[PDB]
C-alpha cells in the first residue's frame, strides 16, 4: 500500500567506501548526467517546421466558430437563444425578428471572441447544429475590434470553412 | 613598444565601440521614460588578501628550483605551503570561515 | 583500532581532506 | 530618389534585425503561460524563429500578456511596460488578457489589457494553443516588417 | 605590420564571439530536443547580425545617474581586457612574447573583475550592487585556486613562459601527468568566467539580470562579448596548458588547427556544462572552493614542488 | 452491433513502471588504481 522512498542505508564494507569516495573525489555522477545529455544531443529533435509543418489535430478540436448552412443555402440557426443561455461567458448575443418569409431567423448574432471561453457549449446545444467551432486556430488580430464578430463575420467563417467543418461534423457526429 | 602598441590599439578599440554604443545609437528618437547592509562576510574578502600574499610569496618556487641548495629550498617550501595551510585549517575549525 | 575507526569515518564523511592529508604527508 | 532608395534598404534592414531577434520577456499570470512555454517545448521551439525569453524588461522587446490580469496586478504590468525599452511591442493571449474572457464581470479583474497598456497583435483562445500563439508572434514580425520609420523621416 | 597582426588577433576573434553565441544556442536547443536559429540565414549563420542590430538600435536606457565615467569605463575595461588576454597566447607564436606572459593573464584577470565590481555599483540599484558584491567575492574565491593549481602544474614548465609549454608536452600532454589538478582547474575557469553552474553573479533566475541589469543595447552588448571572449580565451589557456598541440617548426598550421580544435571542444564542454547542472547555490559554491578545492590544490602543490626533486626531473630554467 | 474504443481483447502489453536507473561503470579501486597506473606512467 505504501513505499519507502529513501530510507536505505549505504553499505560500509571498505569496497562500497572506496566506491562512494571514488564517486565524490572523480565526479562519477556529474559524468553520468553529461552523458545523458550527449545522448539527448544525437537524437532527432522534436521541432516542426511551423508554419511548413503543422501539429496534430483531432476533429472535435474547438476553434473559429462558424454559422452553417443546409444544403438549400438557407441558414440553419433558427433563433432558439439556446446557445446564449448555455453561453458560460455570455459572448453571444442574439436578436431574432420573422423575417420576410416568416421563418424565425436571427438578425443579429454577435459572438464575443474575446469573451467567449472556447468551452465547446453551443456547438453541443445548438438543436440544428448551427454554431459549430471550426478548425481554424489562426485568427489573431491587430486590433480588439476584429475580434467581436458579427452574424456577417461568422456565416462568412462558415462559408470559407464549411468543406473542413462538414467532413469534421461527420467524423465526429457519431461520437455525439 | 609592441606591449605599449598592443595595449594603446585595444583600449582605444573597445573606447570606441562604447563610443558607438553610447552615443551613436543614442540619437535614434524617442520619448521620456521617466525612471547597503554591513557585510560581515567581507571576513571571507580579507582572509583572501593574507592568503594572495603566500600566493605571492609563492610563486617565486619555478626558479627557486634551480639552487643547489635544493634541501634547504624544499623545507622552506613546504615550510610555508604547511602554514598556510594551518591557517586554512584554524579559520575553518574554528568556524572563521562562516562564507555567506 | 581506533585509528581504523578514525580513517573509515574521516574517508566516508570528508575525504577530500583525507587525499589531501595523505598527499602532502607524502 | 537616390534618398529614398537608401532610406528604405535602411529601414529594411532595421525591421529585419527586430523581427527577428524578437526577446519577449518571462511574464505569465495565469493559465496561457502554460501553453507559451508549450511554444517554447521543442515541438514549437520559439528559438528557431530568434524568440528567445529574457527576464530583464530591460533587454526585452516583446510583452506576452498571458492570463486575466487583475486590478491588483494590473499596475505592475504597466510598470514593467513602462521600463521595458523601445521599440516595444504587446501581445495578448488569451481571452482573458483580451477583453477579461470568462471573468469579464468580476470585480477584481481589468476588463482587457488593452485599457492598461497598448495591445499590437490580440491572440484569441481559451487558452490559444501553441501553434495560434506562434502565429501570432510571426504576425507580430511581419508587422514590423511593414514598419516605415526611416520612410516617414525623410518625408519629413 | 604589428598593427596588421594586432587586427587580425582582434577582429577574429570578435566574430568567433559572435558565431559562439549561435553554436550555444544551437547545442543548448539540440541537447534539449530543440533545434537551435535557423530561420536566420542557412543553418542560422546571420542570427548573430541579428542579435547585434537589433541590440544596437534598441533604446539605450540609462537610469544611473551616477558616476557615469564608471557607468561608462566598467564595458571599456571589460572588452579591452578580454581582448589583451589572447595577446601572450602562443598559437603557436604570440603576439608578444614575455617570459612571464602566465602571470600577465592573471593579473589581467583579476583586473577585468573590476568591470563587473564599477557596472554593478554605478548602476546604484539593489540587485546590481549586491550581485556585483557576490561576483568580488567568487571571482576572488576561485583565483586563489586558479594561481595554486597554475604554479603546480607550471612546476613542470619549469618557467611561466607560455611558449615553453608546448616544448614541455612535446612528448605527452600534461593532463597525463596533473588530471586532478586539471580538473580543478577546469572548475575554476568556469567560476572565473562566472558559467554555469557558477554563474551566480547574471543569475537570471535569482537576480533579474545581475550586475547588467541596468545595462541594454551596445554595452549589454560589450558585457556579453566580453564573456564569450573571456570564455574562449580561458579554454585556450586550458588547452594549452594541459591538452598539448604537435609543433612543426616549419608548418605552424599543424598546431594551430589541433589547438584551435581542442579549445572549440573545451567551449562546447563549457555549454554542455551549461545545459546539464543546476547552478551552485552562492553559499555552497564558495564551501566548494574554500573548504574542498583549497586543500587538495595545497596537498598537490606540495607534490608537485617534491616530484621533481626526488625524481630528478627538474626542468630546464631557459 | 457496438463499437467503442475498447480495449483489445486480453488487453494491452504490460508497461514498465519502475526505476531501472542501470548499474555502471568500474569499482572504486579499479578507477583509483587505472588513475594512479596513468600518473606512475606520465611521471616516468
Ligand atoms: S465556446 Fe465561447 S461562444 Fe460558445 S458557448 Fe462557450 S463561451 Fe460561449
Ligand atoms: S483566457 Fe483561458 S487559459 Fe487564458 S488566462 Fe483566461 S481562463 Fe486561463
Amino acid at each position: 500500500t505504501y513505499k519507502f522512498v529513501n530510507m536505505r542505508e549505504p553499505s560500509m564494507d571498505m569496497k562500497s567506501v572506496t566506491d562512494r569516495a571514488a564517486q565524490t573525489l572523480l565526479w562519477t555522477e556529474l559524468v553520468r548526467g553529461l552523458g545523458m545529455t550527449l545522448s539527448y544531443l544525437f537524437r532527432e529533435p522534436a521541432t516542426i517546421n511551423y508554419p511548413f509543418e503543422k501539429g496534430p489535430l483531432s476533429p472535435r478540436f474547438r476553434g473559429e466558430h462558424a454559422l452553417r448552412r443546409y444544403p438549400s443555402g438557407e441558414e440553419r440557426c433558427i433563433a432558439c437563444k439556446l446557445c446564449e443561455a448555455v453561453c458560460p461567458a455570455q459572448a453571444i448575443t442574439i436578436e431574432a425578428e420573422p423575417r420576410a418569409d416568416g421563418s424565425r431567423r436571427t438578425t443579429r448574432y454577435d459572438i464575443d471572441m474575446t469573451k467567449c471561453i472556447y468551452c465547446g457549449f453551443c456547438q453541443e446545444a445548438c438543436p440544428v447544429d448551427a454554431i459549430v467551432e471550426g478548425p481554424n486556430f489562426e485568427f489573431s488580430t491587430e486590433t480588439h475590434e476584429e475580434l467581436l464578430y458579427n452574424k456577417e463575420k461568422l456565416l462568412n467563417n462558415g462559408d470559407k470553412w464549411e468543406a473542413e467543418i462538414a467532413a469534421n461534423i461527420q467524423a465526429d457526429y457519431l461520437y455525439r | 613598444m609592441n606591449i605599449m602598441l598592443t595595449l594603446l590599439t585595444n583600449v582605444t578599440l573597445a573606447s570606441l565601440l562604447v563610443l558607438i554604443a553610447f552615443w551613436l545609437p543614442q540619437l535614434n528618437a524617442y520619448s521620456e521614460k521617466t525612471s547597503p547592509f554591513s557585510m560581515k562576510f567581507f571576513l571571507v574578502a580579507i582572509t583572501f588578501l593574507l592568503f594572495d600574499l603566500e600566493i605571492a610569496l609563492l610563486l617565486p618556487l619555478p626558479w627557486a628550483s634551480q639552487t643547489n641548495n635544493l634541501k634547504t629550498m624544499l623545507t622552506m617550501a613546504l615550510f610555508l605551503l604547511i602554514l598556510l595551510a594551518a591557517s586554512l585549517a584554524y579559520e575553518w575549525t574554528q568556524k572563521g570561515l562562516e562564507w555567506a | 583500532g581506533r585509528i581504523a575507526s578514525f580513517l573509515k569515518n574521516a574517508w566516508a564523511k570528508e575525504p577530500v581532506l583525507v587525499a589531501s592529508f595523505a598527499i602532502g604527508g607524502l | 530618389s537616390r534618398g529614398e532608395y537608401v532610406v528604405a534598404k535602411l529601414d529594411d534592414l532595421v525591421n529585419w534585425a527586430r523581427r527577428s531577434s524578437l526577446w519577449p520577456m518571462t511574464f505569465g499570470l495565469a493559465c496561457c503561460a502554460v501553453e507559451m512555454m508549450h511554444m517554447a517545448a521543442p515541438r514549437y521551439d520559439m528559438d528557431r524563429f530568434g524568440v528567445v525569453f529574457r527576464a530583464s524588461p530591460r533587454q526585452s522587446d516583446v510583452m506576452i500578456v498571458a492570463g486575466t490580469l487583475t486590478n491588483k496586478m494590473a499596475p505592475a504590468l504597466r510598470k514593467v511596460y513602462d521600463q521595458m525599452p523601445e521599440p516595444r511591442y504587446v501581445v495578448s493571449m488569451g481571452s482573458c488578457a483580451n477583453g477579461g474572457g470568462y471573468y469579464h464581470y468580476s470585480y477584481s479583474v481589468v476588463r482587457g489589457c488593452d485599457r492598461i497598456v497598448p495591445v499590437d497583435i490580440y491572440v484569441p483562445g481559451c487558452p490559444p494553443t501553441a501553434e495560434a500563439l506562434l502565429y501570432g508572434i510571426l504576425q507580430l514580425q511581419r508587422k514590423i516588417k511593414r514598419e516605415k520609420r526611416l520612410r516617414i523621416w525623410y518625408r519629413r | 605590420m604589428f598593427m596588421i597582426n594586432i587586427l587580425s588577433l582582434i577582429i577574429p576573434i570578435l566574430l568567433a564571439v559572435a558565431f559562439l553565441t549561435l553554436v550555444e544556442r544551437k547545442v543548448l536547443g539540440y541537447m534539449q530536443l530543440r533545434k537551435g536559429p535557423n530561420v536566420v540565414g542557412p543553418y542560422g549563420l546571420l542570427q548573430p547580425i541579428a542579435d547585434a542590430l537589433k541590440l544596437f538600435t534598441k533604446e539605450p536606457l540609462r537610469p544611473a545617474t551616477s558616476s557615469i565615467s564608471m557607468f561608462i569605463i566598467a564595458p571599456i575595461l571589460a572588452l579591452s581586457l578580454a581582448l589583451t588576454m589572447w595577446v601572450p597566447l602562443p598559437m603557436p607564436y604570440p603576439l608578444i612574447n614575455m617570459n612571464l606572459g602566465v602571470l600577465f593573464m592573471l593579473a589581467m584577470s583579476s583586473l577585468a573583475v573590476y568591470s563587473i565590481l564599477w557596472s554593478g555599483w554605478a548602476s546604484n540599484s539593489k540587485y546590481a550592487l549586491i550581485g556585483a558584491l557576490r561576483a568580488v567575492a567568487q571571482t576572488i574565491s576561485y583565483e586563489v585556486t586558479l594561481a595554486i593549481i597554475l604554479l603546480s602544474v607550471l612546476l613542470m614548465n619549469g618557467s611561466y613562459t607560455l611558449s615553453t609549454l608546448i616544448t614541455t608536452q612535446e612528448h605527452i600532454w600534461m593532463i597525463f601527468t596533473s588530471w586532478p589538478l586539471a580538473m580543478m582547474w577546469f572548475i575554476s575557469t568556469l567560476a572565473e568566467t562566472n558559467r554555469a553552474p557558477f554563474d551566480l553573479t547574471e543569475g537570471e533566475s535569482e537576480l533579474v539580470s545581475g550586475f547588467n541589469v541596468e545595462y541594454a543595447a551596445g554595452p549589454f552588448a560589450m558585457f556579453f562579448m566580453a564573456e564569450y571572449a573571456n570564455i574562449i580565451m580561458m579554454n585556450a589557456f586550458t588547452a594549452i596548458l594541459f591538452l598539448g598541440a604537435s609543433h612543426d617548426p616549419h608548418t605552424p598550421e599543424l598546431y594551430t588547427i589541433n589547438f584551435v580544435l581542442k579549445t572549440l571542444a573545451l567551449t562546447i564542454t563549457f555549454l554542455w556544462i551549461r545545459a546539464s547542472y543546476p547552478r551552485f547555490r552562492y553559499d555552497q559554491l564558495m564551501h566548494l572552493l574554500w573548504k574542498s578545492f583549497l586543500p587538495l590544490t595545497l596537498a598537490l602543490c606540495m607534490w608537485h614542488i617534491s616530484l621533481p626533486i626526488m625524481t630528478a626531473s627538474i626542468p630546464p630554467q631557459s | 452491433k457496438v463499437k467503442q474504443d475498447m480495449p483489445p481483447p486480453g488487453g494491452y502489453g504490460p508497461i514498465d513502471y519502475k526505476r531501472n536507473l542501470p548499474r555502471r561503470g568500474l569499482s572504486g579501486y579499479s578507477m583509483f588504481a587505472v588513475g594512479i597506473g596513468t600518473l606512475l606512467f606520465g611521471y616516468w
